[PDB]
């Protein structure tokens, strides 16, 4: 797994910058050529790479399908190149404006909804990022460039106080502030300048997500609780690897020093936890085919619907 | 005596870890001590270079300028030791006492005002009073006294940031970086005059003291008995137009007993000397005997002179990138011996030392 | 003298056009000269006015918001009202100038104003005026047109009833032999400086008109909207050379060509657009050079071997290029320091723009455009080179509830600055700081004058005209008369203003209109940022990616062909790193049908950024 890492660490961070508005179809494509090209140029990746499975652990994931977000992969790997983005302003493009309800969620009473149609915009937006607050901004196809400092970040460390200018005078910023862009025109002209240094993302549904959803809801209707096991096994191996985990951590600060019934029990108790591991493992082996074959007789459905 | 040149290879090599910065000398005893950019303080011998003799972390960002004087307190209870003050980028100056017996830097005290970055710090003692004088990037030129530990006076003489100052009695003239030059007095703050005429920001700004005794100098000697007892004559500026000028200070509406006041008519300063053939930006300078040494980018350090206005002696490769600090030893000051050495110090990580 | 723009060299075409049009002139006949845009058609005209003795000049440039006023405030100037209108010379006939007669707009029906009250002028004899009514006798006043035919996009076709009166001539482009006659004197003058190379004042007269002819005839305006090449070109090119051996160290016949190849090369294939057009014009270039001078001992002159810079030295010479990266890299750490901080890593090419624009900024009136990708590193380069020569950055911050007041202001603060104040300005101009087509058309004014006299207007002027007097008593200048006042104005503007403009999508019909317009396509030095080559985005890789540590796995060297490398021949994990980033891009790109428009990279550096946090992490 260490001989391999480099591989999985470029097509993660390729799939935060190149991979932000493309549908299913062309993501499933160009993942296939760049993972047919590192096999050209002999650098080891994932053959089970999954990219939910490589950066969205269980704990975010499920904080963010709590807060409003649908269930489609698609809208969680979506979710998750929106929110790992520390240094490029990021840009929403949802036409049903769903995911303002997500981010006020996640970002809890410190959402603030500003708008570029307002008059008093650039007072509000100024004592925002004066404070640090989370800002939130709605239609971005008619973009002020008076925030071309704040959309580049080209700050200026003036002392130890980081400093941007804003409109004709100096303002101040702090490290908690986050700005966002939502739009809700999908063909809203958007100028050159602010599409090439944002994250555009599109939140939209064509039909090869019409494919996918009406594979979601064949599999949680007709075979629901095969998926429900599905579920609960990843979350009781999850839990049993943590278990374990803890476990291990428990045997080495029983080493004291400054054997007993202790450390025996402590011994006893992962030797019971790792023959459970082996025996989830063994037992989830036989049950992906089983998706492969649900896949492979669920698709008349999805070309039909197409 | 006072003609001494430096030969044309150094006499000695210093190897630091980071960029030189500063480089100073000690008024009574061989010891160099080397600035950095990442705010190490170092200490070396001149006759042992190898291992330096100490080694302290006061700053957390780069130190930008330095200053080293030796008191002359007339009580033989305040023992005559070395003051350290470096200037550095962390929004506040350290000041440092050297010891001869243990040869170690101990902290005194600490200046805190700037609102920016400080760039320059000078010292200098009128009559048993040592003072500490910085000028910041927010425009405001702080005057220290050493043992209060207190501001005086804080004023603007530019717009644009103060980037060098130097300090001779009541009177202190600072460059900015909108290319100008202002004279401030001291107690007062009012600007006697300003100077125009360089079309860059200035880098390094010194006083041209006077001279007991010499065959005939023309930039150093008074001129007439208003200037002999005012007590300044010149002042040279250098600015990153490749270039280094010589003005004279105007005369002010001067009252006895009480605070000049700026001339009308004549509060303007006067080009006097312009040189050229440096091919970068002047980067600092300083004067001894009839001679004006100063360095450049160009990876060289050129010997001017004062009275026929050319370059005697060139030094190109000195190192292998910019050339940041020289200095010397004062020789307006019976106190201050001017003996006699060179010190340099580049951007290539290396210092060198010019002996004999 | 050659830095001045009154001059000429005559050959038997120019003086074959004056004693014809003294012949027009006197026949009492409206003169209309049309003609490509680089004949001199204007050049020629000053020439056949200026040094005669019977006709007087009145300067009146078109533009498309123009109306009577300007015609009869120019007039006014020049003649006097006894009804009939004379001019204030008793002898010389006034000739009024008339140039880019098809700029002036159509009304809402169809037609234009200022052509037929010319016509009416030049055929009934006068004019009514407007608030007395009373009609208007002209006796000695002639009519002059310069305008381009009306195929190029921009141009609109006149009426029959106002060409009727007028007569119509061509200025062809100039034949080799009158060209190559004109640049030997050029030549001559210019190598009067260095006497030791007299004898070469033919080959490079030949060497220039040929170069010329070939890249006029290989890049025609099929491939491009921009190749409109012209004599200016040449001209400019002669100027460039001057400017070049004026500040240059002792000169030699090895260093005059690498000299006068890199002016060739930053005047007339900045505009290039493609690789292999790029190459075409190295192998053009070889192939002149061996033709006409057959000299030994000449490197390679392609982009990246020939640099010349004033920055490190006192005077225009070539310089290393390790030197050359090293100098930038320090002084750019510094600027950092100083202004902005931005994480810009230096690269062959980014040399090479920023010493071509401090070329560009260098030069009096100089004035150029960049047109390139997003993210390609435009505005910042520009205002690194300003910092670099001490100018001031004025960036007009244009919100989307802007008009033209606002631009009116800054335009204005930024001309009192420059004139007053007397501080140089490097006004930068981004596409979207043009909303309207209103900013172009003042633009256009700027640029084709030396100033913009609607800003200064009634109270405004007068206030320009008593500031101007202030200005003029403080320097210690003798000038009395407003004539001489607004021409010092105009001289300091021009000499003390360069504006330069950020292009980012040349497809748009905006830019496409922008870069069409001819007051501004002719006057600045158009230069091709376009999207890096391979070689840039591997530089710009491994100098990015190193930082952290990849060797920590067992790494076969795999056999692949090698057109499929970018990258020096891989023997690491970083080659593989670049390799495949630098793939992936060029697949992505081709992949999602771009067409020919510009590939802007940022989602490159966006991709190595991640890359090396998620690497770390
Ligand atoms: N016969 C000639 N003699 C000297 N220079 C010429 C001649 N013909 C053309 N040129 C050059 O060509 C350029 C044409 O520029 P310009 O007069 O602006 O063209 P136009 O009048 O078409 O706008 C001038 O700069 C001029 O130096
Ligand atoms: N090697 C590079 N060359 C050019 N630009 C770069 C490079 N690396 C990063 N950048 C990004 O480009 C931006 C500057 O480009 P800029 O000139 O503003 O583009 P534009 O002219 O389209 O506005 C910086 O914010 C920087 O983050
Ligand atoms: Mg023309």
């Amino acid at each position: 797994t260490s001989q391999e890492l480099i591989g999985n660490c470029i097509i993660s961070s390729i799939y935060e910058t190149y991979f932000g508005h493309l549908n299913e179809r062309e993501r499933g494509d160009m993942l296939v050529i760049l993972k047919r090209l590192l096999g050209k140029f002999a650098v080891k990746y994932d053959v089970n790479y999954r990219f939910i499975d490589y950066l969205v652990t269980l704990d975010e994931k499920m904080k963010w399908l709590e807060c409003g977000l649908d269930k489609n992969d698609y809208f969680l790997e979506n979710m998750s190149i929106v929110m790992n983005s520390q240094d490029a302003v990021p840009f929403l493009l949802d036409p049903s404006s769903h995911m303002i309800t997500v981010i006020s969620n996640y970002y809890g009473n410190k959402t603030v909804l500003l708008s570029f149609l307002e008059e008093g915009f650039v007072k509000r937006l100024e004592n925002a990022v004066r404070f640090g607050s989370v800002v939130i901004i709605q239609d971005g196809e008619f973009f002020d460039p008076i925030i071309s400092r704040l959309i580049s970040r080209e700050f200026n460390h003036a002392g130890n106080r980081v400093t941007v200018e804003i409109g004709d005078h100096e303002v101040d910023v702090s490290g908690d502030f986050k700005l966002f862009i939502h739009s809700c025109d999908p063909s809203g002209d958007i100028p050159i300048f602010l599409r090439s240094r944002v994250r555009l993302v599109h939140f939209v549904t064509n039909k090869e997500s019409i494919e996918t959803r009406i594979f979601d809801i064949t599999l949680t209707e007709e075979n629901a609780e095969m998926q429900r096991k599905r579920e609960d096994l990843i979350k009781l191996n999850t839990e049993y690897r943590l278990k374990l985990k803890n476990l291990e951590k428990r045997l080495l600060e029983e080493l004291n020093n400054s054997e007993n019934d202790e450390l025996m029990v402590t011994l006893n108790n992962l030797k019971k936890e790792a023959m459970n591991i082996e025996k989830k493992l063994s037992e989830s082996e036989e049950f992906f085919p089983q998706f492969d074959n649900l896949v492979e007789e669920y698709s008349i459905i999805g070309k039909h619907s197409v | 005596v006072l003609k001494w040149i430096p030969r044309n290879l150094p006499s000695c090599l210093i190897n630091v870890e980071s960029s030189v910065t500063s480089v100073k000398l000690h008024p009574n005893l061989p010891i160099v001590f080397v600035a950095t950019d990442h705010g190490k303080l170092y200490a070396f011998d001149l006759f042992n270079y190898t291992i330096p003799l100490a080694s302290l972390q006061s700053h957390t960002k780069a130190i930008t300028s330095m200053d080293v004087l030796f008191t002359n307190y007339t009580n033989s209870s305040k023992k005559n030791y070395l003051v350290i003050v470096t200037a550095s980028k962390d929004l506040q100056i350290h000041v440092f006492k050297w010891v001869s017996e243990e040869c170690k830097f101990q902290q005194i005290r600490s200046l805190l005002g700037h609102e920016h970055i400080v760039s320059a710090v000078k010292i200098w003692q009128k009559n048993n009073d040592v003072h500490i004088a910085s000028c910041s990037r927010d425009q405001t030129v702080k005057i220290w006294d050493f043992h209060n530990g207190w501001s005086l006076k804080t004023f603007q003489p530019h717009s644009q940031w103060v980037r060098s100052i130097d300090v001779l009695g009541d009177y202190i003239i600072s460059g900015s970086h909108d290319t100008t030059l202002r004279l401030t007095h001291w107690p007062s703050g009012n600007g006697l005059s300003v100077g125009t005429g360089h079309e860059f920001p200035i880098e390094k700004v010194k006083f041209i003291h006077f001279i007991e005794d010499s065959p005939e100098i023309r930039f150093r000697t008074p001129s007439t008995d208003r200037y002999k007892n005012w007590g300044m004559q010149y002042c040279v500026s250098a600015s990153r137009d490749r270039t280094i000028k010589i003005w004279e200070i105007p005369l002010p509406t001067l009252m006895a007993h009480r605070a000049p006041i700026p001339n009308p008519t004549d509060s303007n300063f006067r080009c006097v000397l312009t040189l050229k053939g440096h091919l970068s930006w002047v980067r600092d300078i300083s004067i001894r005997g009839q001679y004006l040494f100063s360095c450049a980018d160009d990876k060289s350090v050129r010997c001017w002179d004062l009275n026929t206005g050319q370059c005697l002696h060139v030094w190109e490769k000195l190192h292998t990138g910019f050339v940041n600090c020289l200095d010397l030893d004062v020789d307006f000051d019976s106190n201050v011996t001017p003996r006699q050495m060179m010190v340099t110090g580049g951007l290539d990580c290396k210092s060198n030392v010019f002996m004999r | 003298e050659v830095m001045r723009p009154d001059i000429v060299i005559p050959t038997i075409d120019t003086i074959k056009h004056e004693k014809i049009f003294y012949d027009l002139l006197n026949s009492k006949r409206g003169i209309i000269l049309c003609g490509p845009p680089g004949s001199g058609k204007t050049m020629i005209m000053n020439n056949a006015l200026r040094n005669s003795s019977l006709y007087d000049v009145v300067g009146i440039n078109f533009s498309k918001d123009t109306t009577t006023e300007h015609i009869l405030s120019a007039l006014h100037r020049h003649t006097n009202y006894v009804l009939t209108l004379l001019p204030k010379s008793d002898i010389k006939n006034l000739v009024l100038f008339c140039d880019e007669i098809n700029l002036p707009k159509l009304d809402k029906y169809g037609s234009q104003n200022v052509v037929l009250f010319l016509r009416q002028l030049m055929e009934k004899q006068g004019f009514w005026k407007t608030p007395e009514n009373k009609w208007v006798t002209i006796e000695r006043i002639h009519i002059v047109g310069a305008c381009n035919p009306p195929t190029d996009p921009g141009r609109i076709p006149m009426s029959e009833r106002f060409t009727r009166h007028a007569a119509i001539l061509y200025l062809g482009y100039p034949s080799g032999k009158s060209l190559s006659q004109i640049y030997e004197i050029y030549y001559k003058a210019i190598f009067k400086l260095v006497p030791e190379f007299r004898s070469y004042t033919e080959p490079f007269a030949r060497a220039s008109v040929h170069l010329y002819n070939e890249c006029k005839a290989r890049y025609s305006t099929g491939l491009q909207s921009h190749y409109l090449f012209s004599p200016r070109e040449l001209t400019r090119l002669v100027r460039g050379v001057y400017t070049a051996i004026n500040t240059g160290p002792r000169q030699t016949l090895r260093s005059l060509i690498r000299l006068w190849a890199y002016e060739a090369w930053r005047i007339f294939a900045d505009r290039l657009v493609g690789v292999k057009e790029k190459n075409s014009f190295e192998q053009l270039l070889y192939e002149t050079v061996d033709k006409y001078l057959p000299n030994q001992d000449l490197g390679n002159i392609s982009s990246t071997s020939l640099l010349f810079s004033g920055l490190l030295s006192l005077d225009f010479k070539e310089v290393n290029k390790t030197d050359l990266v090293n100098f930038i890299e320090e002084r750019f750490k510094t600027f950092c320091d100083e202004e902005l901080e931005v994480p810009m890593v230096i690269h062959e090419s980014m040399v090479d723009h920023i010493l071509r624009i401090d070329r560009a900024l260098k030069q009096v009136q100089g004035h150029m455009m960049l047109i390139g990708a997003s993210r390609t590193g435009k505005t910042i380069l520009t205002r690194f080179v300003a910092w670099l020569n001490g100018l001031k950055i004025v960036q007009p911050k244009i919100h989307r509830h802007s008009n033209l007041s606002d631009f009116d202001m800054i335009l204005k603060k930024a001309i009192s600055d420059c004139s007053l104040k007397e501080s140089r300005t490097c006004l930068i101009i981004d596409e979207s700081n043009i909303l309207e087509t209103a900013f172009l058309e003042r633009m256009n004014t700027l640029l084709a004058n030396a100033d913009i006299p609607d800003l200064f207007q009634g109270e405004e002027y007068d206030k320009l005209l008593n500031n101007l007097r202030n200005k003029t008593r403080s320097l210690g200048l003798l000038l009395d008369t407003e004539q001489e006042l607004y021409d010092w104005f105009v001289g300091e503007i021009a000499k003390n203003l360069h504006v330069v403009f950020t292009i980012c999508d040349p497809t748009n019909n905006k830019s496409s209109a922008m870069i069409s317009s001819p007051a501004l396509f002719n006057r600045c030095i158009i230069n091709w940022m376009g999207d890096w080559d391979t070689k840039t985005m591997s530089q710009v890789a491994n100098n990015m990616v190193d930082v952290v540590p990849m060797e920590f796995t067992d790494f076969i060297v795999p056999e692949v062909n090698k057109e499929l490398v970018f990258t020096e021949p891989i023997q690491t994990i970083r080659d593989a790193v670049v390799n495949i980033l630098i793939h992936f891009d060029r697949n992505f790109y081709q992949k999602m049908k771009v067409g020919v428009n510009p590939r802007s990279p940022g989602y490159f550096i966006d991709g190595l950024r991640a890359l090396v946090k998620l690497v770390t992490a």
